[PDB]
C-alpha cells in the first residue's frame, strides 16, 4: 500500500460497476466497455437541459453507483399559480428563452400590474408578479341632480 | 501519454476547513512517487457584466454573470452573488443556478438610500468553489452626458523639454460619431501635492481660455511664467509633484457644458523611469539575444517617441 | 460576429430594425445594449467585458 | 423611451439567428456588445456600432434631481444637420408636481444649417418622486416628441439616524 | 478602539476586519442612549 511498485501488479483492474443508470433527456458524459470500482462518471443533460442536484456518480461500495440526487430540467420558464383569473395568452408546454409573454384579465375589468414577462433569465421570468387585481369598481355616482 | 483528472468537488472530506494539499501519485510497473501538490477552489472563471457600469439612486443593477471551467465549458454550478457596499461590508448574497452556462440574478434594486461609490461584486459560486471573480460599478447621482471630451498631449509631464511651453489637445464629439461645432473651453490649472487627494487651488491669473473649432481646441501651458509669477516651486529641481488640469467644454449655441480631468501632469526630475516588456533575463550563445524596454510616464501611458 | 441587417450609416426614433447573429457553431449568445454617453460619465471606465483575453490570461500560474 | 441600456437578453441561436426591435428615443451611438457561450470558450462580438440620428431634433439639459420649492433653469436646444437655415419652436407639458412662467407659441427664431440652437425654459418642480415632462418642437419638416424624467427631492439638512 | 466613558467591548479581538463590527454598552449602573454598535471603516477607522 506504500511503495506499490516495488511489486508486481495487475494495474489492469478486475473488479467493476456495471453501466451507469441512463438519465430522461440526459447522457453519461463518459462512455467505455466498463467502469472499474471507485472510477467516476459524470452526467450532463441534452440540448435545452439544465442538470439539478449533483452529477457526479461515485462507483462506491458494494458495486452500486452511489449516483445521488439527480434530476434534468428543461431550460424553460414553466408558469408559476397566476393572478386573479388573469391569462397568459401565448402558451406553451415550455416557455422559450427570452420569449416575451403577454397577459391579461378577461376583457372590460379593471387590470393591474405589467403587461409582460420575458423568460430572459431562461428560469425565472425577469418581472415577475405573485398577486395582482382582474377588476375594480367600474360603476360611478350618477345623476346628483 | 496523459490522463484528464481532478479532484472532485464533492468527493473532499471538507467541512468548516479547507483541504490544502493533495498528493499526485504515479502507479507504474517500474516506479512510484507521490508529491505534496497543492490544490485551489479557484476552479475556472467568473466574469460579470452590469448593465451598466454606472447607476443612479432609484435604480436595478441586473448583473449577469459568466461561468465557465478551465477548460471554458460553462460551468453549470449554482452561484451565490456578494454585492459590497463602498465601506467593504456586505449588503447582499443572492443564489441561482447556473443553468444555461450563463447566470442572471434578481437585480438587486438599489437600498433604499445607498452609500455612494464604487461597490462590488464577489461573484461566488455555493458549494466548493472560491473563485471570486470581482467587478465594479459605481453609484453616482447623474444625467448622461450630451457629449465626449478628451485631452491629450504628447508627454502626460512637465520637465526640462517643456516647462517653459507644454503643449496640449482639447477636444469633443457627439455620441452620434460627429465633432462638436463650436464650444467654448475653460481650462483650470492648479497645482496638486499627489494624484490620491488634496485641496490645493488654481492659478489665479495664467489661467487660459480656448476656443473649440470642428471638434478640437489646442492650449499651450508656458508652466515656468505661471509657476515662476504665482507659486514657490520657482525651479524644476524642486519636484516629483503633480498639475491637475481641468477641462469645461460648453457649446457655443447649445447650453450642454461637460467637463472632464487629467491628474496626470508630472511635475518631474527624472521623468523617463523605465521598464523590460518581454526579455526573460536568460541569455543563449550562437542566438541573437532581442531586448525591449518601456518608459512610462506619470498616471501612465507609454511616452511614444523617445530616445 | 454581429450585424444590423438593414445596413445603414444611421437610422431615427422609433425605428424597427433587425440584429442577426452569425456564429460557427450552435451557441448561446447574450444581447446587451449601451449609450456610449454612459462611458463619457465614469472617466476611464473599461467596457463592462473589456480584455476578456487578459483576465482569461490571469489564470496562467506562470 | 429615452434609455441608458436596454436590449439585456439571452438566446439560443442556429448558425443564424435574428432578432427585431424598435431604437428608441435617445439620439446617441447604441452600441450593442453580444456574447457567445458555447463548448469552444467565452466570446464578445466586435461591437456592433448603431446611430439613431436625424436631420433635425430636439434636446434638453435637465438636471438629475432637483430641489422642490426651488426654481432653476432647463437648457434646451435644436440640431440642425439640414444643408439650410430654418425658422423653428418649442413647446413643454408636464404633470402639476411642476409650476413654470413658462405658459403653455415661441418667437419662432432660426437655426442655421449643419448648426445648434440655445433655448431656455424655467420652472419649479413642486412635488417629489418623477415627473414626466414633454418637449415638443412644433416645427415644418422634421419634427419630434421628448419624453423626460426628473426626480425630486425634499428642501432641507440630510441626517442619517440608526437602532 | 477604547470603549467609552463607563464602557465594555462585548466581543474582544486583536484585529477586526474591513466592515466586521464591535458591540459596546455602558456598565451596571447605566444604559447606552444611541446605537451601540461600530465597524471597521477600509481606511481603519470606527467611526464612533
Ligand atoms: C407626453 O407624451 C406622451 C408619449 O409618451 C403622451 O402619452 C400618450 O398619451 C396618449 C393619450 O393619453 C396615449 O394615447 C393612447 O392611445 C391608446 C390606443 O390604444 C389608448 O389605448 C390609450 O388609452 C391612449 O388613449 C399614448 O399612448 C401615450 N403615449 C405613451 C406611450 O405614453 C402624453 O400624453 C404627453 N404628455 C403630456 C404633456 O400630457
Amino acid at each position: 500500500l506504500l511503495e506499490p511498485h516495488c511489486f508486481p501488479l495487475s494495474l489492469v483492474p478486475t473488479e467493476f460497476c456495471p453501466s451507469p443508470p441512463a438519465l430522461k433527456d440526459g447522457f453519461v458524459q463518459d462512455e467505455g466497455t466498463m467502469f472499474p470500482v471507485g472510477k467516476n462518471v459524470v452526467y450532463t443533460c441534452n440540448e435545452g437541459y439544465s442538470l439539478i442536484g449533483n452529477p457526479v456518480a461515485r462507483c462506491g461500495e458494494d458495486l452500486r453507483w452511489l449516483v445521488g440526487e439527480m434530476h434534468c430540467q428543461k431550460i424553460a420558464c414553466v408558469l408559476p399559480v397566476l393572478m386573479d383569473g388573469i391569462q397568459s395568452h401565448p402558451q406553451k408546454p415550455f416557455y422559450t428563452v427570452g420569449e416575451k409573454v403577454t397577459v391579461s384579465c378577461s376583457g372590460g375589468m379593471s387590470l393591474e400590474g405589467p403587461s409582460a414577462f420575458l423568460c430572459g433569465s431562461s428560469l425565472k421570468w425577469s418581472p415577475e408578479m405573485k398577486n395582482a387585481r382582474c377588476v375594480q369598481k367600474e360603476n360611478p355616482l350618477t345623476q346628483a341632480v | 501519454n496523459s490522463a484528464i483528472l481532478t479532484i472532485q468537488p464533492k468527493q473532499l472530506p471538507g467541512g468548516q476547513n479547507p483541504v490544502s494539499y493533495v498528493y499526485l501519485e504515479v502507479v507504474s510497473k517500474h516506479f512510484s512517487k507521490s508529491k505534496r501538490m497543492p490544490i485551489t477552489y479557484d476552479n475556472g472563471f467568473l466574469f460579470i457584466h452590469t448593465d451598466k457600469p454606472v447607476y443612479t439612486p432609484d435604480q436595478s443593477v441586473k448583473v449577469r454573470v459568466y461561468s465557465l471551467n478551465d477548460d471554458l465549458k460553462p460551468a453549470k454550478r449554482e452561484t451565490v452573488l456578494t454585492f459590497i457596499d463602498p465601506e467593504g461590508s456586505e449588503v447582499d448574497m443572492v443564489e441561482e443556478i447556473d443553468h444555461i452556462g450563463i447566470i442572471s440574478f434578481p437585480d438587486f434594486k438599489i437600498p433604499s438610500n445607498p452609500r455612494y461609490g464604487m461597490w462590488t461584486i464577489k461573484a461566488k459560486y455555493k458549494e466548493d468553489f472560491s473563485t471570486t471573480g470581482t467587478a465594479y460599478f459605481e453609484v453616482k447621482e447623474y444625467v448622461l452626458p450630451h457629449f465626449s471630451v478628451s485631452i491629450e498631449p504628447e508627454y502626460n509631464f512637465i520637465g526640462y523639454k517643456n516647462f517653459k511651453n507644454f503643449e496640449i489637445t482639447i477636444k469633443a464629439r457627439y455620441f452620434y460619431n460627429k465633432v462638436v461645432t463650436e464650444a467654448d473651453v475653460y481650462i483650470t490649472f492648479g497645482i496638486r501635492e499627489d494624484l490620491k487627494d488634496d485641496q490645493k487651488e488654481m492659478m489665479q491669473t495664467a489661467m487660459q481660455n480656448t476656443m473649440l473649432i470642428n471638434g478640437i481646441a489646442q492650449v499651450t501651458f508656458d508652466s515656468e511664467t505661471a509657476v515662476k509669477e504665482l507659486s514657490y516651486y520657482s525651479l524644476e529641481d524642486l519636484n516629483n509633484k503633480y498639475l491637475y488640469i481641468a477641462v469645461t467644454v460648453i457649446e457655443s449655441t447649445g447650453g450642454f457644458s461637460e467637463e472632464a480631468e487629467i491628474p496626470g501632469i508630472k511635475y518631474v526630475l527624472s521623468p523617463y523611469k523605465l521598464n523590460l516588456v518581454a526579455t526573460p533575463l536568460f541569455l543563449k550563445p550562437g542566438i541573437p539575444y532581442p531586448i525591449k524596454v518601456q518608459v512610462k510616464d506619470s498616471l501612465d501611458q507609454l511616452v511614444g517617441g523617445v530616445p | 460576429q454581429v450585424h444590423l441587417s438593414p445596413d445603414a450609416d444611421a437610422y431615427s426614433p422609433g425605428q424597427t430594425v433587425s440584429l442577426n447573429m452569425a456564429t460557427g457553431m450552435d451557441s448561446w449568445v447574450a444581447l446587451a445594449a449601451v449609450d456610449s454617453a454612459v462611458y463619457g460619465v465614469q472617466r476611464g471606465a473599461k467596457k463592462p467585458l473589456e480584455r476578456v483575453f487578459q483576465f482569461l490570461e490571469k489564470s496562467d500560474l506562470g | 423611451y429615452f434609455p441608458e441600456s436596454w436590449l439585456w437578453e439571452v438566446h439560443l441561436v442556429p448558425r443564424r439567428k435574428q432578432l427585431q426591435f424598435a431604437l428608441p428615443d435617445s439620439l446617441t451611438t447604441w452600441e450593442i456588445q453580444g456574447v457567445g457561450i458555447s463548448n469552444t470558450g467565452i466570446c464578445v462580438a466586435d461591437t456592433v456600432k448603431a446611430k439613431v440620428f436625424k436631420d433635425v431634433f430636439l434636446e434638453m439639459n435637465i438636471p438629475y434631481s432637483v430641489v422642490r420649492g426651488e426654481q432653476i433653469q432647463l437648457k434646451g436646444t435644436v440640431y440642425n444637420y439640414r444643408t439650410s437655415g430654418m425658422q423653428f419652436c418649442v413647446k413643454m407639458s408636464a404633470v402639476e408636481g411642476i409650476c413654470t412662467s413658462e405658459s403653455p407659441k415661441c418667437v419662432r427664431q432660426k437655426v442655421e444649417g449643419s448648426s445648434s440652437h440655445l433655448v431656455t425654459f424655467t420652472v419649479l418642480p413642486l412635488e417629489i418622486g418623477l415627473h414626466n415632462i414633454n418637449f415638443s418642437l412644433e416645427t415644418w419638416f422634421g419634427k419630434e416628441i421628448l419624453v423626460k424624467t426628473l426626480r425630486v427631492v425634499p428642501e432641507g439638512v440630510k441626517r442619517e439616524s440608526y437602532s | 478602539p477604547v470603549p467609552p466613558e463607563n464602557g465594555f467591548i462585548r466581543n474582544e479581538k486583536q484585529l477586526y476586519l474591513v466592515g466586521e463590527d464591535v458591540e459596546i454598552s455602558c456598565l451596571t449602573g447605566f444604559e447606552t442612549v444611541g446605537y451601540q454598535y461600530f465597524r471597521c471603516l477600509p481606511d481603519g477607522t470606527w467611526r464612533q
